[PDB]
């Protein structure tokens, strides 16, 4: 079970809070 | 069921290797799927974990609750007896013994037995070893089997590489290998056994009498499986020469004759062939060293057998110089020297050993009236076995035979001129002192051919098919003028290789005229002693007469052109003879042999044929 | 060790299973006949993987493969504190014993096992690839990579 969503995710390349 | 124990999967694995034997692939998809739950079961032959002091004390001290893997158990102060009673008696740890113990609980065979409980958990040990190692011999002997599907063939084939010798198969890749575990389990039942005897004997010297026997015939059949794993995996050409030499000085070491020197004959046979013989690891070098090194026995027997056996598989090198290189070397020397190791050999008794073992194979509880004392007039210095209940199984037997007639074959495609000389010498030492007895090499020879060659029409035909070939060439010059002995030996070789119908018309074709043995001097012999004993008689004249009474109720029996032709022949009147000799004084065994005659000459016949015998039935009656 | 073996100290006993298991000595405990012990183990298998390990060394040695591979299984999907690459190691154990015969059991259970176990593996390894390949990226502020190592190195994520 996969799904694609490009829309919201975690910017990989920025630390978090 | 489902969740089967260790026992009931062995038992269950068992019975779907047979149905493949069998010609039922019924159970595919459910044998597979045994292989793959019993993977640590195949790696390791036979190993029991050694007795630790860690579970015996902690054992008695607490024996309340046991947890065994998942599941958990309650001891009380009966059970705790019978552990550490199994553990002595087998030397085996608490742990291991309690979980044999506890099988026989769940499964409840106290009252299928009515046993002590202590006694099943040894019962259950065999079981495991017995079905562990027995089938892994199916495996191997399905895999070889040509009569199946070749993509079948190659599955078990491939799978024993890797759950019995630990060889991955070739799609993929410390570790110790297979012979030296298994020669270190064969050890331990060696020891097992010997430690079984001195402890059993010193408290004999009950109810567990069955059960020591039954322990006893599955520790042999264990060992006879393991000895069929080794020589299968020997014939894949998975051994070396430090394997070699260890299994020679075992057999250096050896004390008694027994069944396990049976068993292992084949090995060394298998070891000598793939080494030995131009059929394996051909290196010319290498079999020089080896020569040498065979060439301390507390057995001279052995010794003898082994050179001889050693000489007739290598002399197939020096036979032509152009498949190998043969420089710098010398013939005549070697031709010399291996002459006189064959006669040390002989003359120590190694077809007499030979031949005692291949009787001792196939001794049977009951055996038919018809061939009494047939094959039993020789010598026999070799001591026997001690006559316990130690059956053969069959894959064994052919496995023997088929090595003796290898061995046959090639003693008489390499050696002509040794059996030559032999021949001469025994005639001319029996020319020279008749009133002595010369010695039996070449009558044991042919009757250990004969024991080769029977039941086995396939390799049997190999004597008429090639008129001209080396067997036909043999076959015809042991027809010459000879003595009784082996004339004997010759109707009694060609009586046990009438098997069926063909041969025995190719050996009724082959005896008569188209000088060699013809039916008129035997009918001249017949009708001189006739004349003789109606105007004493020696052993080796009855000896003659019920060896041609045997051949020729054999030919009758299996042949239909002998047995109507002889029947009315106006020129033998065999019928006649036979009872001119069975009126006369003479033993039973003749009357009986001449009466044996008569039936398989009336096995089929007509009412011309019927009246004719009754005419003479009455005439010499009246 | 006569003395200890000869107890009837249940509590003892399992202390003393505990003791064993701590020190190492796999040589004793698993030499030991009595279901007990196993008993003891199938209580706190899904509890802690060292005593799973243990439980399923006894399962298989008894030839009982397919309960293993249950155990291994299980102990991969759990949410225990278990590493990606120890939750490599339990399901490749576990698609090696239910792909051989246990006796008992049908073949439909045994296949449907080691498809789950097989699945679940495929998946780990590409977990596995990617977070050793992000841990030593250069171009990756290390800030981001402790971030990564807390969600990948754990239960397996899905696709």
């Amino acid at each position: 079970k996969l799904v694609i969503n490009k829309d919201m995710r975690t910017d990989l390349f920025s630390p978090p809070n | 069921m489902t969740d089967l124990r260790k026992l009931e999967a062995l038992q269950a694995l068992h019975a779907e290797l047979v149905a493949v034997r069998q010609h039922r692939f019924e159970g595919l998809q459910v044998l597979e799927t045994l292989l793959e739950e019993q993977t640590d079961a195949f790696k390791a032959l036979i190993a029991k974990p050694a007795r630790d002091t860690k579970d015996r004390e902690a054992l008695g001290k607490e024996p309340k609750k046991l947890k065994i893997g998942e599941e958990e158990y309650s001891l009380n102060e009966d059970f705790v007896n019978d552990c550490l009673k199994l553990a002595d008696e087998l030397d085996l740890n608490e742990k291991e013994s309690a979980r044999i113990l506890i099988d026989c609980d769940a499964e409840g065979d106290v009252e299928t037995q009515s046993r002590p409980l202590w006694e099943c958990g040894v019962i259950r040990f065999h079981q495991e070893r017995k079905y562990l190692l027995d089938c892994m011999r199916l495996i191997l002997e399905i895999a070889a089997d040509e009569d199946i599907d070749a993509g079948l063939q190659e599955s078990f084939g491939v799978a024993a590489e890797d759950k019995i010798f630990g060889i991955p198969p070739p799609w993929e890749r410390q570790v110790k290998k297979f012979i030296p575990r298994c020669m270190e389990a064969m050890k331990g039942v060696r020891s097992m056994l010997q430690c079984m005897a001195d402890k059993a004997n010193a408290r004999n010297m009950l109810d567990n009498q069955e059960t020591l026997d039954f322990s006893r015939l599955s520790l042999v059949e264990q060992h006879e499986c393991l000895a069929s794993i080794l020589h299968a995996a020997v014939q894949r050409h998975h051994a070396t020469i430090a394997d070699f030499q260890d299994f020679i000085k075992i057999l250096r070491k050896w004390d008694k004759y027994d069944h396990f020197l049976i068993h292992l004959i084949p090995v060394l046979a298998a070891y000598i062939t793939e080494f030995g013989s131009p059929e394996g690891m051909g290196d010319l070098q290498q079999a020089r060293r080896l020569n040498d090194f065979i060439c301390s026995w507390a057995l001279p027997v052995l010794g003898a057998a082994v050179r001889a056996w050693w000489i007739a598989e290598h002399n197939g090198f020096y036979l032509d110089d152009t498949v190998q290189d043969l420089r710098g070397i010398n013939l005549d020397e070697e031709d010399e020297q291996r002459t006189k190791q064959f006669l040390d050999a002989l003359k120590e008794g190694a077809f007499d050993f030979i031949l005692s073992v291949a009787a001792d194979c196939k001794a049977q509880e009951w055996q038919d009236p018809s061939q009494l004392g047939a094959r039993q007039w020789l010598q026999r210095k070799i001591p026997s076995l001690p006559s316990e209940p130690f059956p053969f199984s069959h894959f064994l037997q052919h496995s023997l035979m088929v090595h003796l007639e290898g061995f046959v074959d090639a003693t008489i495609s390499n050696l002509p001129d040794v059996l030559r000389k032999l021949r001469t010498e025994e005639d001319e030492q029996r020319q020279l002192r008749p009133n002595h007895e010369q010695d039996m090499d070449l009558e044991r020879f042919l009757i250990i051919i004969s024991y080769a060659y029977e039941g086995r029409p396939d390799a049997a035909m190999s004597f008429w098919e090639d008129p001209d070939s080396n067997l036909a060439g043999f076959l015809q010059w042991a027809s010459r003028r000879a003595s009784t002995p082996l004339v004997s030996a010759f109707c009694e070789m060609l009586r046990c290789l009438a098997d069926n119908e063909e041969c025995a018309t190719a050996a009724h074709n082959f005896l008569l005229d188209e000088q060699s043995l013809t039916w008129s001097q035997i009918f001249k012999e017949l009708e001189y002693f006739t004349t003789k004993v109606c105007s004493e008689i020696e052993p080796e004249s009855a000896l003659m007469l019920e060896c041609y009474l045997r051949l020729i109720a054999k030919l009758a029996t299996e042949s239909e052109i002998a047995r109507k032709r002889l029947i009315m022949d106006e020129d033998f009147n065999l019928v006649d003879t036979i009872l001119k000799l069975s009126v006369g004084v003479i033993p039973h065994r003749l009357r009986a042999c001449i009466f044996y005659v008569l039936k398989a000459l009336m096995i089929r016949k007509t009412h011309e044929e019927l009246d004719a015998m009754w005419r003479w039935v009455e005439a010499w009656m009246t | 060790y006569n003395v200890v073996n000869d107890s009837s100290d249940e509590v003892f006993h399992f202390d003393m299973y505990e003791w064993y298991i701590e020190k190492g000595w796999t040589d004793r405990i698993l030499s030991i006949d009595s279901p007990h012990v196993i008993t003891y183990l199938q209580r706190l298998a899904e509890t802690d993987f060292r005593h799973a390990e243990l439980l399923c060394r006894f399962y298989t040695t008894r030839s009982r493969f397919f309960e293993a591979a249950q155990v291994q299984t299980n102990l991969a999907k759990s949410d225990l504190n278990i590493s990606l690459k120890d939750r490599i190691i339990l399901l490749s154990r576990a698609k090696g014993n239910a792909s051989v015969n246990t006796i008992g059991i049908s073949r439909q259970q045994q296949q449907q096992l080691n498809h789950e176990a097989s699945e679940l593996l495929e998946i780990a390894h590409i977990q596995d690839d990617l977070l050793e390949r992000l841990v030593a990226d250069p171009r990756i502020p290390e800030e981001r990579k402790a971030e990564i190592e807390e969600f990948l190195d754990g239960p397996i994520r899905t696709l």
